RNA sequence: UGCUUCGGCACAACUGUUAAAAUUGGAAAAAUACAGAGAAGAUUAGCAUGGCCCCUGCGCAAGGAUGACACGCAUAAAUCGAGAAAUGGUU
RNA sequence: CCGAACG
RNA sequence: GUAAGAGCCUAGCAUUAGUACU
């Protein structure tokens, strides 16, 4: 749960980021993976964002 | 699926195409369908 | 148009002569190129220039040139420890810095009540100290030929060696900034009077108090922290004792009143009676 | 990475003639040559552009002073060397040559300075490769078109779905105009 | 004074284009109600190439 | 309600004197005028006639002087001009020199009741009592002894060469430490000096003396019994395998790797490094010496297991595929002819070595598990490693596709692992929880 | 230096991005080793699209493997109600 | 007339 | 066989701000 945790976490939000940047605008569906995901994260101001 | 929108130091790279040209405007003189000669006429 | 400066980076001169570099510079937290502003506060000072852009010094109330704050003259550290207020959110990377920047452009400081905490670690008269000649390189090597010529100072460098090294970024978010760290520590131990290993003495000593505050006066300074078991004056020494009943009670009343609390006016010093 | 543009090419290719012409005046100061030789480097220099220097694969329009200054070049040596005097190195009758390369110096001047603040400007600022337009050119006239073609067809798809019909069956009418 | 022969002194940096302003009420008229009728003459069939 | 951020800017006209005047009535005499109008700020800091006249005197006088419109003028003095604390600096230089040149211990605290027996003899002698258990060894059934005292995770044991009636093991706590096996399974002594955890044990041939390296990238050679440290070597560099040669002739020299991809063959009698072999690409992991002592061959993260001859520095062979795996774990095969090499796929690759001919064996693979030092039954019947979840494998030598024996050992990442040379079926487990346990 | 009632006046007025440095940090490259190429069978020309990807170029050209990337691998549950039956409580 | 880059 | 990139070690561009005590 420490710092393996926090790094997994990093490595599939850089996922997120990537996919946002790419597909985010033109096609739906990916911020709801991306808000639900960072929910299960229980990270709500992320989520919120 | 989707275009780039467009929106809007400068940067001081010269384009030839940007050099000044055509830099007076002509208007429409008396004789080429000017607006004040045009009120004139019944069209 | 003018620089957001703390009134020691300016000097004693009430005219400044000051250099504006238009485009001189890049902030040193958000990279953003912007006006900087050069000027020698006074005449035994350097010329010091802006570090960060102004809105990037607006931001935290800190001065474009020092980074620290704008009312209290603290590294934001300090300040935003006495202020309580959460970690800097603010992106540290510089495509998240910008973007915050260009959405803040299209769309809490100002309104706190004088913290006693920041007053009371603040410094009274300015440090133009700090507006002054760098220590000169050559001199510390002993190979400066420049003589009392100079434009450094012609003295060694008396520094911490973990200190020296601070970033900027960091002096201006406040993530181990060694100064602050070092303030911190400093009010660390004034806030720590020893409480004695023995347990039972539940009296604290009041002294350094002027005559004009009477032993009901400092009752009604020290009832707040517990119940008192007895006020004892003497203007002799010009000092007191107060016995609690409640050892915790007694600790609460140094902790608070330990880093030189002022009752009515007074410049007062507490220890373990 | 090391390929460098006309702008870089041309600097150095005046650059070298200038190098040329003041390495010819030095090895007149120096002793090394007479005024006489020196005249005749300076206007042999001036001649021979197209072949001392390269200049021309840069701005292939300086074959214009290249031929002019043959032209000249032939007129000069025609009648320098009538009579007694002839056919060699010797004739230094270089103003008129050297007018020619001044001329071409003066117009070239401003291009060369757009040119060279361009070069230094993506080299400072950094190449501004962000939603810069790029023009329909006869390589992108047929991707293009079919860009605007598709655009304009989920125009109209847009246009004619009524209100509440589910709006993502435009990619199988694209599919369809395709085979069409 | 600048120094005229000082090239340019800041490198241009990237973002992408924040939120915009803010969103606007979409003032429309009540939902025409869509039959199940309109519903299947806008079924497009899948395309066979 | 301000016009600035931090006061009001408000534009100025004055005439140029006004301003320059004041802020240098102000700036050089430390006393102006306010520039609000308001009285002066701060607190303060010719020409005559008779030396008037007397300049004019000095003048008139060079006119007076005789000028010889014959003589030429000369340049007398030419260029007078241009030919041309202390102590606190001083002491200052000396500090710079002292930090400078300084720019450019371990004790042993004993646990026994007497550190030698009735007959004058060293706790570390082997005892009689022991012989051999069985020609055949034996798999692991039940828990016999738990070796703790380890205050966090050990990197491993070994047990001492020969008899195996005690083992050596390193820990993440920073020590070196020493176990008795066959009677009271007591700590006998503790040694430390590393000033972080250590990195892996290696001992010397008849157990007097023992080398250990550390993630302080010192590697100490110290005592056995009286459990004083005999040197320090250190360069600078992570320490990952420490190992001395099996010849009793060289036992003085030992190996080291460290991660800047050199293996230092040490001297422990000089003290400075006998040998450098920098053939490898990527951080040192594991080494064994094989052909008794002739041939060492490391294991690299470039994923290159390269075969080396002791005393020749370019490389003999490299082993290199694109299925290899990280190699934190060699061990030596008891026919001395094979190799089992630990990949970070989770596999155990046995590697053949015989003669010089090295190959891939890659039909006797061990797998199914998830750096476990790889452990060799006394006859060779039986494979042991550890695993991810505490769990001991032992694998038959005839079928290394047949799990013969898991052994759930541990709470948490269990490393060490070593068949007991003089037991038949007792083992030695280590794990990352400073849990160590023994097996019968 | 003029002017001088020889007392003195007049004139002239604030350099320095202050370093011969000190740190200080971030960088492309090199080797190593990794591993090493679009489309649908194979082999292959490309021109695009999108953008916090750039490089070369004077570039509103052109090129960089169609420059790269992406490009879906949809373990994108795109998911659930209808009814009979039958069984469970209560009378 | 006349030569360079790129693909 | 392209030639792309990830990384490792070692790897010379920009900066002038900041150093306290009742
Ligand atoms: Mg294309
Ligand atoms: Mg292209
Ligand atoms: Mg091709
Ligand atoms: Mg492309
Ligand atoms: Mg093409
Ligand atoms: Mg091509
Ligand atoms: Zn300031
Ligand atoms: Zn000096």
């Amino acid at each position: 749960d420490p710092e393996e945790l926090a790094e997994y976490r990093l490595s599939k939000r850089k996922q997120f980021e990537d996919l946002v940047r790419r597909v985010g605008r033109f096609n739906g569906g990916v911020w709801v993976k991306y808000a639900t995901w960072e929910e299960q994260q229980k990270d709500f101001r992320r989520a919120r964002s | 699926w989707a275009p780039a929108i467009g929106g809007e130091k400068p940067s001081v790279q010269q384009s030839a195409k940007n050099l000044p040209g055509h830099t007076k405007l002509k208007f429409r003189q008396t004789g080429q369908a000017a607006e004040e000669e045009l009120r004139a006429k019944d069209l | 148009d003018m620089p957001i400066v703390c009134e020691t980076c300016l000097g004693p001169n009430p005219f400044v002569r000051m250099q504006r570099i238009e485009f001189g510079g890049t902030c040193h937290i958000s990279g953003r190129p912007y006006t900087v502003f050069r000027w020698r506060p006074g005449n035994d000072a350097r010329y010091k220039k802006t570090v960060i852009c102004q809105e990037v010094a607006k931001a935290k109330n800190v001065c474009q040139v020092c980074l620290l704050d704008l009312e209290y003259g603290l590294p934001v550290q300090v300040r935003d420890a006495a202020m309580g207020v959460k970690p800097d959110e603010e992106p540290q990377s510089e495509v998240g810095k910008e973007y915050k920047l260009q959405m803040e452009a299209d769309a809490s400081y100002a309104a706190g009540r004088p913290n006693e905490m920041l007053q009371k670690l603040q410094r009274s008269q300015p440090y133009y100290k700090r507006n002054q000649a760098r220590v000169c390189s050559f001199f510390a090597k002993g190979q400066c030929t420049r003589g009392a010529e100079c434009p450094y100072r012609h003295e060694l460098p008396t520094a911490d060696p973990a200190l020296a090294n601070q970033s900027y970024k960091d002096r201006y978010y406040g993530t181990n900034d060694p100064v602050a760290a070092k303030m911190l520590k400093r009010v660390d131990e004034l806030n720590k009077l020893t409480p004695p290993e023995d347990t039972s003495i539940t009296t604290l000593y009041v002294g350094g108090v002027d005559a004009s505050i009477t032993e009901d006066d400092v009752r009604d300074a020290f009832y707040s922290f517990g119940e008192l078991a007895s006020v004892r004056k003497m203007d002799v020494k010009s000092c007191a004792f107060v016995t609690y009943t409640t050892r915790s009670a007694a600790e609460k009343a140094a902790e608070e009143l330990g880093g030189n609390p002022l009752i009515k006016g007074a410049r007062v010093k507490l220890m373990w009676g | 990475k090391s390929r460098f543009g006309n702008a870089f090419h041309l600097c150095r290719e005046i650059l070298r003639l200038t190098k040329l012409v003041v390495d010819a005046n030095v090895q007149f100061r120096l002793g090394n040559v007479d005024a006489y030789q020196l005249a005749d480097g300076l206007q042999y220099i001036f001649a021979h552009v197209g072949q001392l220097t390269g200049m021309y694969r840069y701005k292939y329009r300086l074959m214009r002073q290249i031929r002019m200054c043959k032209d000249l070049k032939h007129l000069i040596y025609y009648r320098f060397n009538t009579g007694p005097v002839g056919k060699g190195p010797g004739v230094g009758f270089w103003a008129p040559m050297w007018r020619v390369w001044l001329f071409f110096l003066r117009g070239i001047v401003p291009l060369l300075e757009r040119w060279l603040g361009n070069l230094l400007a993506r080299q400072f600022e950094g190449r501004q490769s962000k939603g810069i337009a790029k023009t329909v050119t006869k390589q992108r006239i047929e991707s293009h078109f079919d860009l605007e073609l598709r655009a304009a067809v989920m125009h109209d798809i847009l246009d004619m779905m009524p209100e509440g019909v589910k709006q993502n069956k435009a990619r199988t009418i694209l599919q369809h105009l395709s085979e069409a | 004074p600048v120094d005229p022969l000082e090239p340019p002194k800041f490198r241009h940096v990237k973002v992408p284009r924040g939120p915009g302003s803010p969103p606007v009420p979409v003032l429309h008229s009540p939902p025409r109600p869509l039959t199940v009728k309109d519903q299947q003459d806008w079924k497009i069939p899948p395309s066979i190439s | 309600l301000k016009n600035h951020f931090v006061g009001h800017v408000e534009d100025a006209h004055m005439h140029p004197i006004h301003f320059e005047q004041q802020y240098h009535n102000f700036h050089a005499l430390g006393f102006g005028e306010a520039p609000s109008g308001i009285g002066v700020v701060g607190k303060p800091v010719r020409k005559t006639t008779q030396e008037r006249k007397a300049e004019q005197v000095a003048r008139a006088e060079r006119l007076a002087a005789p000028f010889d419109p014959s003589a030429p003028f000369s340049l007398q003095e030419r260029q007078p001009w241009a030919s041309k604390t202390e102590e606190q600096k001083e002491f200052i230089a000396k500090a710079e020199a002292a930090k400078l040149e300084a720019a450019a211990g371990p004790t042993s605290f004993f646990h026994a009741k007497e550190e030698k027996d009735y007959q004058g003899r060293s706790w570390i002698l082997p005892p009689r009592d022991k012989k051999n258990e069985s020609d055949s060894c034996f798999l692991p059934k039940r828990w016999v002894h738990t070796w703790a005292g380890h205050t966090k995770g050990v990197n491993a044991v070994r047990f001492f060469p020969g008899t195996g009636h005690l083992l050596l093991s390193a820990g993440m706590d920073g020590k070196v430490k020493i176990w008795d096996v066959y009677g009271s399974g007591k700590c006998m002594r503790t040694y430390l000096g590393h000033s972080k955890g250590v990195r892996d044990v290696c001992f010397s041939n008849d157990g007097r003396r023992f080398l250990s390296t550390g993630y302080d990238k010192n590697i100490r050679l110290w005592d056995t019994e009286t459990g004083q440290c005999i040197k320090s070597f250190n360069t600078g560099k992570v320490y990952y395998c420490v190992k001395f040669h099996p010849s009793d002739d060289k036992q003085n020299v030992f190996m080291s790797g460290c991660q800047d991809k050199k293996i230092y063959q040490f001297d422990t009698d000089t003290g400075e490094s006998v040998q450098e072999y920098n053939y490898h690409l990527g951080p040192v992991n594991s080494v064994t010496f094989i052909d008794d002592g002739r041939q060492f061959v490391s294991t690299s993260d470039d994923k290159t297991i390269r075969v080396w001859e002791f005393g020749i520095p370019v490389q003999i062979k490299y082993i290199a595929d694109p299925s290899m795996h990280s190699m934190p774990v060699v061990a030596t095969h008891p026919s001395k002819n094979y190799l089992l090499m630990q990949s970070l796929d989770n596999q155990v690759l046995t590697y053949m070595v015989k003669d010089g001919r090295f190959k891939s064996m890659k039909n006797k693979t061990f797998k199914g598990h998830n750096a476990c030092q790889v452990g060799c039954s006394p006859d060779g019947k039986y494979v042991m490693s550890g695993d991810s979840e505490g769990r001991c494998f032992f694998w038959e030598w005839g079928a290394p596709q047949k799990i013969v024996r898991t052994i759930k050992a541990h709470d948490a990442v269990c490393i060490g692992a070593e068949w007991n040379p003089m037991e038949s079926s007792k083992v030695a487990t280590c794990g990352w929880d400073g849990l160590i346990k023994y097996w019968d």
